[PDB]
């Protein structure tokens, strides 16, 4: 969560009010509600799982409590397979 | 079709192919209709897309790391029945029901291709071809699209 | 127009709560329109939901599952208990009693808790939908309903003790609001308004809808067509609803709560997350909705306030072309002027109470 | 820097492009100014020194988010900087007809406006509108108008391109000018210095003043110009008060009072800890005839035709009528004699 | 094994649904007698 | 003699058979004026004659009510009066005549 | 099939006449009603000591909307917009763009808590369980604008109530 | 075509004149009862303006329906069904003037 | 409840009924808030064979209304339906 | 010469300044379905939409922005537009021209229609 | 068997068809078409002139005793020349059956009031006049119900926008609630939901 | 918790006198209840 030149806290979307913008007045004696937790950083932090099969399935964890089950091809050595929903990454060993 | 699935086995997955900066490819969604190959051969004239392999492992796309470059390449996005081939610039931006469709004419060229300008909340979201058998059959150039 | 306190002319002005519900329904899919019917009659939400569901199912040519039907009948009778509690207690409060209101509204709170447990909304739940009911009863709800029903009779008896035989209450209602049976029929009156006058008509028996053919209850009929007789009819109807609730509790069937057709009723969450066809159908049902075969139907139920009807015309799309709601209160408020003739202002208040008008229904 | 393109059809939801800080918006003129700003779609920032309850009436005036209330102190410059930081326009309407222990005429009409103008110039606000009585002059008997003239000089000093609007008595429903004369019925006869024959006044309708201010904000030429706001007709005080009582259908009993006696009475009412009914300054300002300043531009320059007092008097003075005359039409009372 | 909210085996107990307004009080003759006796004692 | 019909506004008729006979005879008289080939006359006469024969045959009010299946006999007399009024208005309306006008081309087409 | 309310005839025997006369003159029935009120006076009151005591609620309660996350911390939303589509009041505004990672995430997610009807849809509709009406009901505000929620506000609510929301979803996930 | 109330334009004009008379006499009573601050002349001018707005109608049925709507509005005003807000809505006081010249529309916005 | 015996007697006598037996306020009789996980049954169409949707497609079995009579190209009198049968007084409680 | 403009209640600006387009909606090229190309549609001219200052939601002042009407035939839509006194522009229906399709042509001996890949 | 699909009752279908033919024969002057829906509902289509005669026939026992007007409403289909379809729903308690009679009208063509026949059509016809633009002749009192006292347009007419043309707010300047042109802060988002593929082949209209 | 008391009064919470830098000795509110105890207090769960 970086801070913009005006002193506002830039959101995860990247939204920050420019010095020219008059809409910054809305926070004059109030606060701008920004979620400190950023999805991109946390998803990056997760370790990459290494699986020995060409295709693996991600349900998001918790079965029916997660996301629709999808099968990911891991043939490409260069790039890890990434779940469309979960965002977790997998790659074949070696 | 039926409203339920009797398929109790694991599904197949296909490694995605990169065919350019305009068409986003998720080949696991491909249904091997071969529309893209026939379009590229017949209309575009570029015989670079084809089927490699046999059986359930049959895959559609350049065997090599070739890029499908043509004026009419974007039309494969429209032709593809499934979302295997999708517009990279338009990816994730909007859903079909939201968009308001306005029928208009392109100005990039003098062909006068008829187009549908899709706008949501006052913002242009995409340009889609409109059928005029005389001027543009169902296709538009990459610059128009 | 009052000469003294005698009402020479009573002219009802409505539309103070007209929210354009019918126009808005045309812009919504059938599922999206379902919450509207909860709001039409705030006191009897689930019955209106059932009426809409019956209309949509008849147009769809699909049949709700049996357990769904029994759940619908049970919660409809609970809604009738709520509606009659509200009507009788608010009528007494307007005529000045003011204690049975609190007494019975405690039980109304308990029935609201049943609503919340099933749906998560104390009132205005979307539980009853075309094709069945959204979710199966939470485990333990039926025994709790039994606990409530076993004791509710004492509360109704105490209310009768307060009001039934009181000289003051009988004076305020004994011969006010008399309506002839032929006048009641012509003016479009339904429910207790007809039955108070002595006409024997209850759609639950004459034209059963969901499972009322399989339950036993007695239609209370009145003899004098007065406010007092209608109050007696409503109390006896509450007791008969308790009888029906016991019957529904004992004979609840096992099985599915929504039609096993994924092109009308959404698939189960696990199936949608595990099966491609289920995911496709969930996506389409929650974005486009289910197309209804073109047609028109007038489906009516014996709602707690009378006959509730929906004239639904379908153009074959996912959104209804026209939806006309027949509110029982409309004709009763129309006949209020005829009923008020020859009475005073307090009699007019009592007559307004007798016809159990919720103006969300009247104005729509 | 803080420039917004206007968008919309001028409705509640539209964006006028006007971001304004209306000082003293919790008052007779502030209400109408804020209403006119909000209807266009402008963003209105209201500095309030009173309880939030008193500002509640202004809450419905604007669409969601348009009206922002920020507490401010006249003595503290930092609050002025906070309020005026993001505004492209600032309107100063801070004025009390009665002096108070904490704030005298000097502070309200000189110090406050000067601080506002200086902080606005520092902040970068494009436009500033300041209000000073038409009768304002450094040699006037009333301290109110004297401080008004000094404040006008100081504001012009701090903000060279500032529009200064000099309005006459502004008659309106919440006015303290027509209500002041009507309220004199409770005390029996209407005390008038010289019976009001020697005094001539040119009242202005409140809506006209607010529309003039808004048009001045809209008008590019208004910068660095002093406008005089005056009504269509000039009246003798006797005729005007008689017309007030006639429209109120209350008996008129004019009795001449010596100036010193009226000043003593004004001193008596000044004693009240709460809002004084009348002050010696009030008596002096009432007696003082409205100045005629042909040089200054007026409402006609801004495009608004002044509404005559006759048309709008019934609005202000109907409430003072008794039950017998509450329903009487406006036309029953003929227009008062005009000294024009 | 299926587990839905179902009625207890054998069903629920019977639920009372009819008016039970009780019969209470002395006979009219007795109440009048008591009132008259009180009146007479008060008079004496 | 039933104390009450049970429906408010409807009073027990002391002479039900006589009233029903008179009403049915009047209905037949009105029907006679209507053209012979009019369906209204044929059907209404068929219904009336059956009702009048039933009324004459049965001397007991309860048995007659069971046979007629029209509810309580007072309701039957009320329906007879309604029929008489209809027959009288029918004569003026002359519904038996051909259709006044065919609808526009697609006035009853749905879906549109 | 049908029952007769009223339709009872009083007995004319001297004892019954005397009883009814006593009721009229001696006000027996009003006394019975008075006794009922007194009995209620001596019964325990039903009032709960709010705020200290809170009324019962079930896991299926529909309250303040919330945006949930995966256990990793990634937001569950995949910008399906089907939850926007099913909203009966059109209270949800969603805009999305491919994020730097390349994932389908929502740049804008707004629920107008003033146009919402708290139907409970989009909790059933949303495929990934991202949007959930949580347990909170005491979110009254002093301004209208506070009730126009933003993606940041919804995510903050999800973080605040995740402990309760997860338990309730666990309780009711099998019924769904 | 079936006439609503008038078979020809002259009859509809007669009905329109009757309605205008009714409004013209009602205007002062409206100003008195609703405690409106407009003058009687102002209200009668507004009545004329409302009548003149539909002066282009050339079809008798449209004129008859307009007279019906005007009679309903007059009934509302004669009673107090309409409030001062409803009566003063005819005078669009709150709405700002909208320029009709081409240049002003060009300056203000994109509207045609 | 927690009422003393004297108050219970007073309330019961005033009511004319035994209030203790049926108490409006709810006690340990209510169902436990936490319940064992459910296992909801599947419906009739959850089969792996002979389940083709064409057989069970209700909507596609709807048909446009049948036209009995159209203007644009003895017999016994008939009624809309057989006349309704009179209701029978309830056995449990014919008169309330 | 039917005119319901006075009776409709529409304000004059929308009656006079609005152009209504009568057309058969073109098929969405993304899909091969043609069911949504079988009925004429009447749609009003687009007007300004601006962003709300508070939330950025698209605001409009055009009452008829979302108004779309379906007509079985072009003449009916024209009649409705004339009766309501809206200026109308009619775009003639576009129908796919008949095509000649041969699977055998894919394997022609001498023509260029032979397909390199199947 | 076939649990999902709704059970069909042919007996009621035959009875309703027979009674529809009965009505068509008795009143050929007004009835144009009678059809029985496959959910067992009977509709008789009548010329606009026949509302009073056909309704009076239905109420009075020519083997039909529909003495209750369930509801009266109109459906605005702009395509048709007579854009309004007046619908009457009647209930016969003697025969426990319901039938529907439908007629058409234009904006300029009056339709006779049925207050004489039924007396519950006063408010229903007033609502039809208020929302739709139909005028019922000889009505005892035709005025607005469910709309504002000064409302100008006729809603429910498929031309009227859902949000309308005017909006109400309180104005401090005039100390009054004042109408103004509608200006939505969030324009209603029109969703095109119809699928390009036909769902019901049974109702496929002829290609023409 | 007092299980003897009737349902709705068996569980109650005594709000803290100081929370998040606010004096709540007199001013208490429902939102002060943390989410984990919210379900216990509102009877959504029987387990504290
Ligand atoms: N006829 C007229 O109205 C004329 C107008 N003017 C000037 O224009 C303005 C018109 O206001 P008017 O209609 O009289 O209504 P007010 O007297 O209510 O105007 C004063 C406004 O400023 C605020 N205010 C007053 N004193 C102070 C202070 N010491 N510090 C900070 N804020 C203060 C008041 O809020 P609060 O109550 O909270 O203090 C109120 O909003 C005044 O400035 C006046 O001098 C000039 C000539 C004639
Ligand atoms: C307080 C003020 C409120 C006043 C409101 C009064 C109303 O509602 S006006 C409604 C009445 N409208 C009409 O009568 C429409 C008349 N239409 C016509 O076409 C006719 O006037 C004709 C045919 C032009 C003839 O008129 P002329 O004599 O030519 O002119
Ligand atoms: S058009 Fe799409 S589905 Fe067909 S072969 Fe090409 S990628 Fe696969
Ligand atoms: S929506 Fe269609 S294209 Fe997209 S994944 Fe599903 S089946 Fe494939
Ligand atoms: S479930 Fe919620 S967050 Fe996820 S795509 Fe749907 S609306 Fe967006
Ligand atoms: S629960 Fe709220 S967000 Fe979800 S559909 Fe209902 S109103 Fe919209």
């Amino acid at each position: 969560v970086r801070t913009s030149p005006t002193g506002e806290k830039v959101t995860h979307t990247g939204q920050a009010y420019d010095d020219g913008d008059y809409r910054r007045v809305r926070f004059s004696d109030r606060q701008k509600e920004v979620n400190e937790n950023f999805a991109i950083d946390l998803i990056a932090e997760q370790p990459v799982s290494e699986v020995g099969s060409r295709v693996i399935s991600c349900d998001g964890g918790g079965g029916a409590l997660g996301h629709p089950r999808v099968y990911i091809n891991l043939d490409k050595e260069t790039k890890t397979g990434t779940c469309g929903y979960c965002g977790l990454q997998f790659r074949q060993p070696h | 079709g039926s409203d339920r699935s009797r398929f109790l086995e694991g599904k197949r997955a296909v490694e995605d192919k990169n065919i350019g900066p305009l068409v986003k490819t998720i080949m696991t969604r491909c249904i091997q209709c071969t529309r893209c190959i026939r379009f590229a051969s017949e209309i575009a004239g570029v015989d670079d897309l084809g089927t490699t392999g046999r059986g359930n492992d049959m895959q559609v796309g350049t065997y090599i790391e070739k890029m499908f470059m043509s004026e009419l390449s974007g039309n494969i996005i429209d032709i593809c029945p499934v979302g295997a081939l999708t517009s990279k610039p338009y990816a994730f931006t909007a859903r079909p029901w939201e968009t308001r469709k306005t029928e208009s004419i392109d100005v990039m060229d003098a062909v006068g291709s008829n187009i549908v300008v899709s706008t949501r909340t006052g913002e242009v979201m995409r340009i889609l071809p409109r059928m005029h058998e005389d001027i543009n059959e169902e296709w538009i150039s990459d610059k128009t699209r | 127009e009052l000469s003294g306190e005698m009402v020479r002319k009573c002219d009802p002005h409505i539309g103070l709560l007209h929210r354009g519900t019918e126009k808005l329904i045309e812009y919504k899919t059938y599922l999206q329109a379902l919450p509207y019917f909860d709001r039409l009659d705030y006191v009897s939400m689930m019955c209106n939901e059932q009426a809409y569901s019956l209309a949509v199912e008849k147009l769809l040519n699909i049949q709700p599952p049996p357990r769904a039907q029994w759940i619908r009948v049970l919660f409809g009778e609970i809604t009738r208990l709520l509606n009659h509690i509200m009507a009788v207690t608010t009528h007494a409060l307007d005529i000045g009693a003011m204690t049975p209101f609190f007494w019975m509204f405690e039980e109304r709170e308990k029935m609201f808790e049943f609503y919340e447990r099933v749906s998560g909304a104390r009132m205005h739940a979307a539980y009853i939908r075309p094709g069945g009911v959204h979710q199966d009863l939470p485990l333990g709800l039926l025994d709790d309903i039994y606990e409530f029903s076993k004791n509710f009779s004492f509360r109704i008896d105490e209310l009768e003790e307060m009001l039934t035989n009181n000289r003051i209450w009988r004076n305020r209602t004994v011969d006010i609001g008399v309506v002839t049976a032929e006048d009641a029929l012509n003016y479009g009156f339904s429910g207790v308004m007809l039955r108070g006058s002595g006409i024997q008509w209850d759609l639950r028996k004459t034209q059963p809808y969901d499972v009322y053919d399989q339950v036993e209850f007695d239609v209370p009929i009145g003899s004098r067509g007065d406010c007092y007789d209608r109050y007696l009819c409503r109390v006896e109807e509450m007791r008969q609803s308790l009888r029906i609730i016991s019957q529904c509790l004992n004979k609840m069937p096992p099985g599915e709560i929504k039609v096993d057709d994924a092109k009308v009723s959404p698939p189960k969450r696990a199936e949608m997350k595990t099966s491609m066809e289920s995911l496709i159908h969930h996506f389409k049902l929650y974005t486009e909705g289910y197309q209804v075969p073109p047609g028109a139907t007038y489906t009516a139920i014996e709602a707690p306030k009378g006959e509730f009807g929906v004239y639904l015309v379908s153009d074959g799309s996912s959104r209804p072309y026209r939806c006309k709601i027949k509110a029982p209160g409309f004709a009763h408020l129309a006949g209020l002027d005829k009923m008020s003739k020859g009475h005073m202002l307090a009699d007019v208040v009592a007559i307004i109470g007798t016809q159990d008008i919720v103006f969300g229904e009247v104005d729509r | 820097h803080h420039a917004l393109i206007p968008h919309g059809k001028g409705g509640r939801s539209s964006v006028s492009g006007i971001v304004a800080t209306v000082f003293g918006a919790t008052g007779f003129l502030g209400r109408y100014v804020v209403n006119h700003l909000g209807r266009m779609g402008s963003q209105v920032i209201v500095p309030y020194r009173c309880e939030p309850y008193d500002t509640m009436h202004l809450r419905p005036m604007g669409d969601l988010g348009q009206i922002i209330f920020m507490e401010w102190n006249g003595k503290d410059k930092d609050s002025i900087r906070k309020v005026v930081e993001h505004s492209n326009v600032v309107i100063n309407l801070v004025g009390r007809e009665w002096e108070t222990k904490n704030f005298d005429f000097e502070d309200v009409f000189v110090k406050i406006p000067h601080a506002i103008a200086q902080v606005s110039k520092e902040a970068g606000v494009e436009k500033l509108i300041h209000i000073s009585h038409l009768n304002a002059d450094i040699k006037s008997p009333s301290r109110y108008l004297r401080s008004k003239a000094v404040g006008e000089k100081e504001v012009r000093a701090a903000f060279p391109e500032a529009t200064i609007i000099k309005p006459s008595d502004i008659f309106g429903r919440e006015d303290r000018f027509l209500n002041y004369f009507a309220s004199m019925r409770w005390f029996g006869g209407v005390p008038l210095i010289s019976l009001g024959k020697e005094t001539v006044k040119q009242p202005v309708y409140i809506v006209d003043v607010s529309k003039g201010i808004i048009n001045a904000i809209k008008d590019p030429d208004a910068k660095g110009k002093t406008f005089a706001f005056v009504g269509p007709n000039r009246y003798l005080l006797f005729d005007l008060v008689q017309y007030i009582f006639a429209v109120a259908y209350r008996p008129f009993l004019p009795y001449p009072l010596p100036h010193f006696a009226y000043r003593w009475v004004g001193r008596l009412f000044e004693v009240s800890p709460f809002e004084p009914w009348t002050t010696r300054d009030k008596v002096e300002r009432v007696h003082m005839s409205d100045m005629t300043l042909p040089h200054l531009p007026g409402l006609e320059d801004l495009g608004i035709q002044a509404t005559p007092l006759e048309l709008k008097a019934i609005e202000v003075l109907r409430r003072h009528r008794t039950y017998r005359w509450l329903t009487s039409e406006m036309e029953d009372v003929k227009p008062a004699k005009t000294v024009n | 094994k299926v587990k839905q909210d179902m009625p207890p085996p054998g069903g629920y107990g019977p639920i009372d649904y009819k008016r039970n307004l009780p019969r209470r009080g002395l006979s009219g003759y007795s109440m009048f007698a008591v009132g008259i006796g009180t009146l007479l004692f008060g008079y004496w | 003699l039933k104390k009450t019909t049970g429906l408010v506004g409807l009073a027990v008729c002391e002479t039900p058979h006589e009233r029903l006979k008179i009403l049915y005879t009047k209905i037949l008289d009105v029907l006679g004026q209507i053209p012979k080939n009019a369906a209204y006359r044929k059907y209404t006469e068929q219904i009336t004659n059956e009702k009048l024969g039933m009324v004459k045959a049965e001397p007991d009010v309860k048995k007659l009510e069971e046979q007629l299946q029209g509810g309580q006999i007072e309701e039957v007399i009320l329906q007879a009066e309604n029929e008489l009024s209809l027959a009288r208005k029918m004569l003026r309306w002359k519904p038996w005549e051909p259709l006044v006008e065919e609808p526009p081309a697609n006035q009853w087409k749905w879906p549109i | 099939t049908y029952k007769f309310v009223n339709m009872r005839e009083p007995s004319m025997d001297m004892k019954s006449v005397t009883d009814r006369a006593a009721q009229t003159l001696l006000w027996t029935e009003l006394v019975r009603g008075l006794g009922m009120t007194l009995s209620y006076l001596f019964r325990e009151p039903a009032t709960i000591n709010y705020p200290f005591e809170k009324g019962p609620l079930s896991p299926r309660f529909r309250g303040e909307h919330a945006l949930r996350r995966y256990p990793s911390g990634e937001e569950r939303c995949i910008a399906c917009k089907l939850c926007e589509a099913v909203c009966p009041a059109q209270a949800i505004t969603i805009e999305a763009e491919p994020r730097a990672d390349g994932s389908r995430r929502t740049t804008r997610y707004d629920i107008d808590m003033t146009k919402c009807i708290y139907c409970g849809f989009c909790q059933e509709a949303c495929p990934v369980d991202a949007i959930v009406e949580g347990p909170n009901f005491e979110f009254s505000t002093e301004t209208h604008e506070e009730l126009l929620y933003n993606k940041e506000k919804l995510l903050n609510n999800g973080d605040k109530w995740e402990a309760e929301i997860a338990a309730n979803i666990q309780a009711d996930y099998l019924y769904r | 075509v079936k006439p609503i109330f008038s078979r020809d334009m002259n009859e509809a004009k007669r009905r329109v004149r009757e309605l205008y008379r009714a409004w013209y006499r009602e205007v002062p009573n409206t100003v008195h009862l609703f405690q409106l601050d407009i003058s009687v002349k102002q209200g009668r001018d507004k009545v004329r303006e409302m009548f003149m707005k539909n002066a282009h109608v050339t079809d008798p049925r449209v004129v008859d329906l307009l007279v019906i709507k005007g009679k309903m509005e007059l009934e509302e005003t004669i009673n107090v069904w309409k409030q001062r807000t409803h009566i003063m809505r005819f005078f669009h006081e709150t709405e700002a003037p909208r320029p009709t010249d081409f240049l002003s529309k060009f300056y203000v916005g994109h509207d045609p | 409840a927690s009422a003393t015996r004297v108050i219970q007697l007073l309330r019961n006598w005033a009511s004319g009924r035994d209030l203790q037996a049926k108490l409006q306020l709810r006690y340990q009789e209510i169902s436990k808030r936490t319940q064992p996980p459910p296992k909801l049954p599947v419906g009739p169409s959850h089969k792996l064979s002979n389940n083709y949707y064409c057989t069970r497609d209700g909507r596609r079995e709807a048909m446009p209304p049948s036209i009995v009579m159209s203007s644009q190209k003895e017999k016994k009198a008939v009624t809309p339906a057989p006349p309704i049968k009179r209701w029978e007084l309830s056995k449990d409680q014919p008169y309330l | 010469k039917l005119d319901i403009t006075t009776l409709t209640g529409v304000p004059e600006e929308h009656i006079k300044t609005r152009k209504v387009r009568i057309f058969v909606p073109a098929r969405n090229n993304m899909q091969s379905g043609v069911n949504n190309t079988k009925k004429w549609k009447m749609e009003f001219d687009t007007r300004e939409r601006w962003e709300n200052p508070l939330m950025g939601w698209s605001s409009t002042a055009d009452p008829l922005s979302n108004l779309v009407l379906t007509f079985s035939t072009k003449e009916d839509a024209v009649a409705f537009a004339e009766k309501n006194g809206w200026s109308f522009d009619v775009e003639e229906r576009k129908v796919p021209k008949p095509k000649s399709k041969s699977y055998g042509a894919n394997f022609s001996w001498n023509k260029r229609t032979r397909v390199s890949t199947k | 068997t076939r649990p999902t699909i709704r059970p069909r009752n042919d007996v009621v279908h035959k009875q309703l068809s027979a009674f529809g033919q009965y009505v068509a024969e008795i009143l050929p002057k007004y009835v144009q078409q009678v059809q029985v829906s496959c959910f067992n509902e009977l509709e008789i289509f009548i010329h606009p002139d026949g509302v009073i005669p056909v309704l009076t026939f239905l109420r009075d026992h020519t083997n039909a005793q529909f003495k209750s007007l369930a509801d009266l409403t109109a459906v605005d289909v702009p395509t048709r020349q007579n854009r309004f379809e007046i619908v009457y729903n009647l209930l016969s308690l003697r025969f426990n059956s319901r039938i529907r009679v439908k007629t058409y009208t234009d904006e300029l063509t009056p339709i006779e009031s049925s207050v004489t026949v039924y007396k519950a059509a006063n408010w229903y016809e007033r609502e039809i006049w208020d929302m739709f633009g139909v005028f019922f002749a000889n009505h005892p009192d035709l005025r607005r119900i469910l709309t504002d006292y000064g409302f100008e347009g006729h809603p429910f007419r498929k031309d009227f926008p859902l949000s309308g043309y005017v909006e109400l707010r309180y104005d401090d300047e005039v100390k009054r609630v004042v109408a103004e042109p509608v200006e939505l802060a969030q324009e209603f988002r029109k969703f095109d939901l119809n699928s390009p593929w036909e769902a019901f082949p049974a109702y496929r209209q002829p290609p023409e | 918790e007092d299980n003897k008391q009737f349902f709705g009064r068996h569980r109650w919470v005594i709000y803290t006198t100081e929370m998040n830098g606010r004096d709540t000795f007199w001013d208490v509110d429902g939102s002060m209840v943390p989410p984990e105890w919210h379900r216990w207090l509102h009877c959504m769960t029987d387990d504290p």
